[PDB]
């Protein structure tokens, strides 16, 4: 009987069963549902870890080990959480890249909501990482938190405020546990709002050309395409959990607390590398953090810089080359962000930083304009 | 000062994808922690029961636990005595407040416990090569006090006296307690102390690839079946 | 949202199609697929690949300079 | 030379890392680094008051030795 | 794959390290007064013991089995009459019964309300089972253990 | 002489009742046969277990 009339299943039907979708959406389109799976994944394992973790300075590092050694299967649950956080970023990255390449950002509202979803998960992962009170957890917590101190005039009252003291201590570990528990529920609401705005127009596709003449039902097609792709997300997640639990995980969080001693070479998680390089590039306190913020906050300027008469980059050889130069540049930032602030590296790191911004703020838009002229448009 | 070298190449018998531990070597390795390392290094997270599963036997585990004295809970007078040795809380803790380890050893703090994975890149190897690779301090550089020199370590210089080849033994088997053999065993054991789940994980891991190798092709075939209709559809335009 | 029946106007196109239980799910998987991937590869290498070799070259050089410059170094201090 | 003293050589204690190190310490790329060391080992004896270090020339040598140590070793251990 | 991961996640809520204690507290019970009540832990779970005074013996030497829900006789319950060895939870919910404060023998679980005796077995209210004190073995008249 | 997959279809797949009954009964055995056959694979390649190691101590 009917899916269409019931006030509840009607939502389901309109979102996952009868929703008209482009016959041609690619694998690149699988990431949104994978981001949903990621969020649920983080939520379940996250929760079971909360049934055993304790938020006090003393027993924090210890309770986590209690989980990995004592609590039945805590190790598998703990690793799925950690590796799930990485996958979540892997997915954010692909998802945001897919939107750039294919012009999807032209759906203003849904793209703007996405940026919010990006910042929310970054906020979430940060608080998360601090939780086990390891060396990197602590020093990473110290670095990132201090960014706020750069803000003129009110900078220090703010860090101390967010600290609940004179430095990252007791009060901060507890509040971070709290905010880290509620954030993913708030994320979940923003994501439903994301999905609402998207349905208003439906999905874009590889060609950037309207698909209203060739829509297919989300259900049999994307239902199975999404299943298959979930299993791929799962294989990749398990491989990590079950063969390489410590691979992305820094060895220093396996050593408790040292507010007195900063490790020789503190290294961000992975997904912060490129942004870490940008912040570091410029030898200035204020300007570094400003460059850092702008490095992410730039996504919301992207739509103003669309210059081409076409939506997607599928028929745009110039933009394509510049897009990959962007990716290749990010990969350079990543490499550099994980390296000591020295000779070859600072200069490479400064040139990659101007390139990132140079290509988004100027190169891409100029390619679009010459592609238009080349076509006589 | 800031220069340094990295560990050799790992042939452990627990290096590959699927690869158990040589539980016999985990035994020998505990014996090394028992007689030598224990007197300086705290192993705060392992317990006598943890071994029951791995290297010993129910009865054996009790017996080895009984060879020490911990500070048991208070009774009617508000006391604090000592007790035979449980089976439920390793913890031979060589030093009270950590600063006592500093006092004894002189500056240097004998770190962690259930080692490797721990803050040491190249985990087991770094340790193996640290213990097994003490060498003569080359020309040009002195040592503020006869500290102790080690090619690996950060800064090539500092701390721990070379404690391997003082051929302590109690390997039953009939195994020669040599420099290396005692190290291979200690690292092996330390591997298990840091990662007890190691063997179950790779058995699961096996199952994950085996299952994934069944499901992947199958789910893929389900999707192609349903997408058949679109993939082979044919179009024709027939305007007036 | 939008519903089938109210999307857009289409006139004059016929679509012929088969039942899944009537066709193969992998017809010429290799016979036609391999050629197809070679072809999509050719079509995109020139745009995708170059920026990455550019990073690759800077990656090896960059680390090379790093090692030779600082550590390996202590070059001449002769007396 | 002699058996009774072989078990005494086992009680005077035995060779593991030593026979392999000696055999590797022996090899091509190694003797080259040792040779580079031996040379620098001399130029510090030279001005045995006022002068640098020889940490670096040493590290190079272990690298080559311990490498073939790891490859060959373990087969003997047990 | 589903029940494997669901089981693991479910099995994780079960107890973790807990394969408890040694207890057997060296008890001298011709040491404690004529008939006072003593309670220890045998896994964090209250174990309570009175002695068994003359007058108090026979209140339990007169049992009744023909009208019960679970079977026994105080003297038939433990190994030696004037010497029982109770635990202390309450089979109803988990309200620890207090020392000789109710009816019959002495016991009386409040937490709301239910009766027991000197042998412990339940006789009046809501609780369905007799309570449980493992075995009873002493060692000698002057000493004792538990189970 | 019909075929196998046909027999399977007639007797068990046509109805979602049987179709479902067959897979639940299929999982019960697959799990048991996969765990066993897969454990033995894990063991055969290892053999420095707690198993073989035990043998040495029926005593105390
Ligand atoms: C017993 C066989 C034993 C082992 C194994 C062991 C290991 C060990 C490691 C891996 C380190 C880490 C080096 C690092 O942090 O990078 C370390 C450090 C110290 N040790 Fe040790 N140790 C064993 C035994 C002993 C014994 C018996 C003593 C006391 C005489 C001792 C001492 C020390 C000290 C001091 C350090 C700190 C080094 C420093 O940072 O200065 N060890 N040990
Ligand atoms: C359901 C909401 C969540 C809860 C209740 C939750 C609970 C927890 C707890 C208790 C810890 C500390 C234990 C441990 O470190 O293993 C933790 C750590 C962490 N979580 Fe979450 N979390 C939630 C959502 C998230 C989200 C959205 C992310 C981002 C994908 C995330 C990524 C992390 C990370 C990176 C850590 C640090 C992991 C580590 O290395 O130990 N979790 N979480
Ligand atoms: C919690 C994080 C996110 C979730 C849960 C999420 C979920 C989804 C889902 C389910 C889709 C449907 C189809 C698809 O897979 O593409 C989608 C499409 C889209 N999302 Fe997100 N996404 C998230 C982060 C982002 C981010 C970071 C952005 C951009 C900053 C973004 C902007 C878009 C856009 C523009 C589309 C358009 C679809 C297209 O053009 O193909 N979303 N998202
Ligand atoms: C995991 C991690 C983290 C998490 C989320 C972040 O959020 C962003 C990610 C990308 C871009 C901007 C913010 C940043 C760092 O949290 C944390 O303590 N660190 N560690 C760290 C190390 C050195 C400097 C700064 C931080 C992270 O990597
Ligand atoms: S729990 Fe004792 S009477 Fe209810």
């Amino acid at each position: 009987n009917i899916r269409k009339s019931h006030p509840l299943m009607k939502i389901v039907n309109n979102a996952f069963i009868d929703l008209p979708a482009p016959s041609n959406i690619s694998s690149w389109w699988n990431f949104g549902s994978l981001l949903g799976i990621c969020l649920i994944l983080q939520i379940l394992t996250g929760l079971f870890l909360a049934m055993h973790y304790t938020s006090d300075t003393t027993t924090a590092f210890s309770s986590v080990t209690h989980i990995c050694r004592d609590v039945n299967y805590g190790w598998i649950i703990r690793y799925m959480h950690a590796n799930g956080a990485s996958m979540f970023f892997i997915c954010l990255y692909m998802h945001v890249g897919r939107g750039l390449y294919y012009g999807s950002y032209t759906f203003l509202e849904t793209w703007n909501i996405g940026v919010i979803l990006l910042l929310t998960v970054m906020a979430t992962a940060f608080m998360g990482y601090v939780l086990p009170w390891g060396q990197m957890s602590f020093w990473g917590a110290t670095v990132i938190t201090n960014l706020l101190s750069a803000i003129p005039y009110i900078g220090t009252n703010l860090v101390e405020w967010i600290w609940g003291g004179f430095s990252v201590d007791k009060a901060t570990l507890t509040r971070f546990f709290a905010f880290h528990f509620i954030l993913p529920f708030i994320i979940m609401a923003i994501a439903m709002v994301h999905l609402l705005f998207l349905h208003e127009t439906g999905s874009n596709n590889p060609t950037g050309i309207s698909s209203d003449v060739d829509k297919i039902p989300f259900h049999p097609y994307y239902t199975i395409k999404d299943i298959l792709g979930a299993l791929l997300l799962i294989l990749a997640l398990m491989l990590l959990v079950l063969f390489a639990p410590d691979l992305l995980g820094d060895p220093d969080n396996y050593t408790p607390a040292n507010p007195l001693n900063t490790p020789p070479h503190i290294k961000p998680e992975w997904y912060f590398l490129f942004a870490y390089a940008i912040l570091r590039s410029i030898p200035n306190k204020l300007g570094g953090v400003l460059a850092l913020a702008f490095s992410i906050l730039i996504l919301a300027l992207i739509p103003l810089l669309h210059t081409s008469k076409q939506r997607s980059m599928m028929f745009r050889p110039l933009s394509q080359c510049l897009f990959w130069a962007l990716v290749a540049d990010l990969l350079t930032l990543t490499w550099i962000g994980g390296q000591p602030v020295e000779h070859p590296y600072i200069t490479i790191g400064q040139l990659a930083s101007v390139l990132y911004f140079l290509l988004i703020l100027v190169l891409m838009p100029t390619a679009g304009t010459i592609e238009n002229k080349l076509l006589k448009w | 000062s800031d220069l340094e070298l990295h560990p050799p190449s790992y042939p452990w018998s627990h290096r590959g994808l699927l690869s158990s531990l040589d539980h016999t070597s985990i035994r020998r390795g505990f014996q090394v922690y028992k007689q030598v390392c224990s007197s300086c290094h705290s192993m705060d997270y392992v317990a006598y029961r943890h071994l029951v599963g791995v290297c010993y036997t129910e009865d054996e585990a009790k017996a080895l636990a009984e060879e020490v004295e911990v500070q048991d809970g208070p009774n009617e007078d508000g006391e604090m005595f000592m007790r035979p040795g449980k089976l439920s809380d390793y913890f031979p803790k060589p030093y009270p407040n950590p600063e006592a380890a500093r006092a004894a050893n002189n500056g240097a703090l004998p770190p962690d416990l259930s080692y490797i994975v721990r803050a040491r890149h190249g985990g087991e190897d770094y340790v193996f090569s640290l213990l097994t690779g003490y060498c003569e301090p080359p020309t040009g550089v002195s040592l503020r006090e006869g500290l102790y020199f080690n090619p690996y370590f950060p800064g090539q210089a500092i701390g721990m006296a070379p404690p391997i080849y003082n051929e302590v033994l109690e390997f039953d088997d009939g195994t020669p307690a040599t420099m290396s053999q005692v190290a291979k065993d200690v690292c092996t054991f330390l591997r298990w102390a840091a990662e007890p789940e190691h063997d179950h994980r790779k058995r699961m891991g096996l199952k994950m690839l085996l299952m994934m190798g069944l499901l992947l092709p199958l789910v893929y075939a389900m999707k192609r079946h349903k997408w058949s209709v679109l993939k082979s559809r044919k179009l024709a335009y027939r305007p007036p | 949202g939008r519903q089938f029946g109210h999307l857009t106007r289409v006139r004059h196109v016929i679509t012929y199609s088969l039942s899944p239980f009537e066709q193969r799910a992998f017809p010429h998987y290799f016979s036609k697929g391999i050629p197809n991937v070679l072809r999509r590869t050719r079509a995109c290498i020139l745009r995708v690949a170059p920026p990455f070799v550019a990073f690759y070259l800077v990656y090896t050089w960059g680390t090379q300079e790093f090692e030779k410059s600082k550590r390996k170094n202590p070059a001449a201090y002769e007396n | 030379g002699d058996p009774k003293e072989e078990e005494e050589e086992e009680e005077e204690l035995v060779d593991p890392l030593t026979t392999v190190r000696e055999q590797c310490e022996q090899l091509e790329k190694c003797v080259k680094a040792r040779e580079r060391l031996e040379l620098c080992d001399e130029r510090v004896s030279s001005r045995s008051q006022t002068e640098e270090d020889c940490t670096e020339e040493l590290l190079d040598f272990l690298h080559a030795r311990d490498h073939c140590v790891a490859h060959k070793l373990f087969n003997s251990l047990k | 794959a589903a029940k494997n991961v669901v089981s693991q996640f479910v099995s994780s809520m079960s107890a973790s390290a807990d394969v408890l204690a040694m207890s057997k507290i060296e008890i001298k019970l011709s040491d404690i007064p004529e008939g006072k009540n003593m309670a220890f832990k045998w896994r964090g779970k209250p174990l309570f013991v009175r002695h068994r005074t003359k007058k108090e013996i026979d209140q339990e030497a007169a049992v009744e089995v023909s009208q019960l829900r679970d079977p026994q006789h105080d003297l038939e319950r433990v190994k030696k009459p004037e010497w029982v060895i109770l635990i202390g939870v309450c089979t109803h919910l988990g309200c620890v019964p207090i020392a000789n404060a109710g009816d019959f023998g002495g016991y009386y679980c409040p937490c709301h309300g239910s009766h027991y005796d000197a042998s412990g077995r339940i006789r009046k209210g809501p609780a369905p089972l007799n309570l449980e004190v493992p075995s009873y073995e002493f060692t000698s008249d002057d000493m004792v253990i538990v189970g | 002489a019909p075929t196998l997959t046909a027999r399977l279809y007639s007797l068990l797949f046509r109805r979602t009742s049987t179709f479902a009954l067959t897979i639940v009964v299929g999982a019960l055995f697959f799990e048991r046969a996969f765990d066993q056959g897969a454990d033995a694979i894990y063991e055969h390649i290892n053999e420095g277990k707690l198993w073989k190691h035990i043998k040495h101590k029926y005593e105390n």
